[PDB]
């Protein structure tokens, strides 16, 4: 949950050049057609049958824009992640139920998403850095489980 | 793996060609500086920055990947040579395999945007995850 | 599965035999009490202790291991219906598989202390990752 | 880690009945043949070749006996695990780079062996109280990576 000022600098350089309009509803997407179990959890938001039903269903966008939401707010208190997260970690570990193994899966793909949109400005270092945020989004995210 | 996880994983491999050597190294490197964990397995190499080491690694990697791609129907006889080098002499953590096809994964999203389509990352993920078995066999 | 790894799991589930059946229904209970969160894929059953339901089900898991260990070269044949009812319908997490094989196991070994010998173990646990790839698959 | 008096009870009742001299060493052999990737860690232990010849290594058994006293010592102070093992997790993460899912493999690899051990005295209570310890061992021992 520390990061260097080289890591600091990769992650926000980038950062604020990311469509939070858009980057949140592509990683969530991405995350149900990729790893289909996820749709589980997500019965709510309608037809997620296809790759090109789930990318342009608009429940998929808007909620991937509050996913997103919530990793720039981690962004911005990197030194408190866990208390930055503890609401959302009761409600995905007491009553969503969620294995926090797809925290990981969830974080990594929107690194994938990140390196998409980014191309060779997502160097491996810029990533490495993005990596330990991810990784620290997802511990907090699972502190309520432990 | 479907025969349109076989197509999609076909076209989108095809795109690499003679950047085979560089997108293999640059996934290693991705990996090393992301999961410093995966640098036990690698104590012989050097690992800096340009190194021609993983240069020429980050080649057979992404070779052997060509040749899994070549024979997606029979994979554990294309790669059998290769899992008993993983999985009985170097005991490779199945968890770095996880690694190191999520980094290439990364690298082909950086390098060929309009492929990696959310069906074409997909059927990568499910090819590589296929080939992960496969060397940990 | 090698042809070591069979061996061991053919010998291992003979051993079980007519067990099988109780065994499983012990598995499914440490599970749901070990790792709450897989009682979620189960809301129409009584899972508290002794449930004739957790018992009636734990027979059908057991009777469908015992067909995978008699055809265990073609297992994506002969558990075809569960892949879909896992994968597509219920949607159970990969994760929650090597939870119950993990009880299957501790099962196991409470009940086979002679032939749960470190080399069983490892065959058994390859063996139940294999019924779990399938079903996943 | 947090029991409550009756699960408490029940994790030490059985601890005390384990072979502390044998149990160790029997869960870190079976770790080294089940998930082999594990010797790795143990070149200097000699021949790991066969299963037993790890089970039968005088240097896995004595390491066991060292990794079943951690678990003990814990034991003694589940609701504070860093207490025990912040300095455990600086060389596990740090100093050998050990992957912590493997930490969560050995936690049930321990739980299988105290099963072969007590039979029908490792019930399902008595295993799921033994699983929360062994996920806070593991959770505690990851410290560094998080
Ligand atoms: C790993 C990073 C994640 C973050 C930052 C995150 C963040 C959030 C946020 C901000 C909400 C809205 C809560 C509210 O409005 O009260 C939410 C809800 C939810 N999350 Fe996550 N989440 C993550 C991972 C996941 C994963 C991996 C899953 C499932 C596979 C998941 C499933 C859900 C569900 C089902 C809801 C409720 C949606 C609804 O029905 O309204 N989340 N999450
Ligand atoms: C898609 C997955 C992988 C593929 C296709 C692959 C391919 C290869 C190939 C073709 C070689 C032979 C090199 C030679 O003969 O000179 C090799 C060696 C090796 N691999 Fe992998 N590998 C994969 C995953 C991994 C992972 C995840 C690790 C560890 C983190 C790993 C560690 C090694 C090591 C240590 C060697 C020996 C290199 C040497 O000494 O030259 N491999 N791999
Ligand atoms: C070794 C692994 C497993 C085997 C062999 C297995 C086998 C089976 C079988 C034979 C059935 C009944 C099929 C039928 O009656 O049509 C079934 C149903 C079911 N399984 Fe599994 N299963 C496994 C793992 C799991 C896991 C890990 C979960 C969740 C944590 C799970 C959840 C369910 C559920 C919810 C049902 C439907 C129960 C009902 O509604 O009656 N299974 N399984
Ligand atoms: C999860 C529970 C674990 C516990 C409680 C534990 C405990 C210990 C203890 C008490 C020591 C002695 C430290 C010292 O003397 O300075 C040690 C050393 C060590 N541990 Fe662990 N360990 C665990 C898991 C693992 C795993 C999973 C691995 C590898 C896969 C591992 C690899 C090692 C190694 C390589 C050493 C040093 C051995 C040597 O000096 O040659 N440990 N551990």
């Amino acid at each position: 949950v520390h990061l260097t000022p080289e890591e600091k600098s990769a992650v926000t350089a980038l950062w604020g050049k990311v469509n939070v309009d858009e980057v949140g509803g592509e990683a969530l997407g991405r995350l149900l057609v990729v790893y289909p179990w996820t749709q589980r959890f997500f019965e709510s938001f309608g037809d997620l049958s296809t790759p090109d039903a789930v990318m342009g269903n608009p429940k998929v966008k808007a909620h991937g824009k509050k996913v997103l939401g919530a990793f720039s707010d981690g962004l911005a208190h990197l030194d408190n992640l866990k208390g930055t997260f503890a609401t959302l970690s009761e409600l995905h570990c007491d009553k969503l139920h969620v294995d926090p193994e797809n925290f990981r899966l969830l974080g990594n793909v929107l690194v994938c998403v990140l390196a998409h949109h980014f191309g060779k400005e997502f160097t491996p270092p810029v990533q490495a850095a993005y990596q330990k945020v991810v990784a620290g989004v997802a511990n907090a995210l699972a502190h309520k489980y432990h | 793996l479907s025969p349109a996880d076989k197509t999609n994983v076909k076209a989108a491999w095809g795109k690499v060609g003679a950047h085979a050597g560089e997108y293999g190294a640059e996934a290693l490197e991705r990996m090393f500086l992301s999961f410093p964990t995966t640098k036990t397995y690698f104590p012989h190499f050097d690992l800096s920055h340009g190194s021609a080491q993983v240069k020429g690694h980050g080649k057979k990697v992404a070779d052997a990947l060509t040749n899994a791609v070549a024979h997606v129907d029979d994979m554990p006889n294309a790669l059998s040579a290769l899992s008993d080098l993983h999985a009985h002499k170097l005991r490779v953590d199945p968890v770095n395999f996880k690694l190191l096809s999520h980094c290439l994964l990364v690298t082909l999203a950086a390098h060929l945007p309009a492929e990696f389509t959310p069906a074409v990352h997909a059927s990568l993920d499910k090819f590589l995850a296929s080939v992960s078995t496969v060397l940990t066999s």
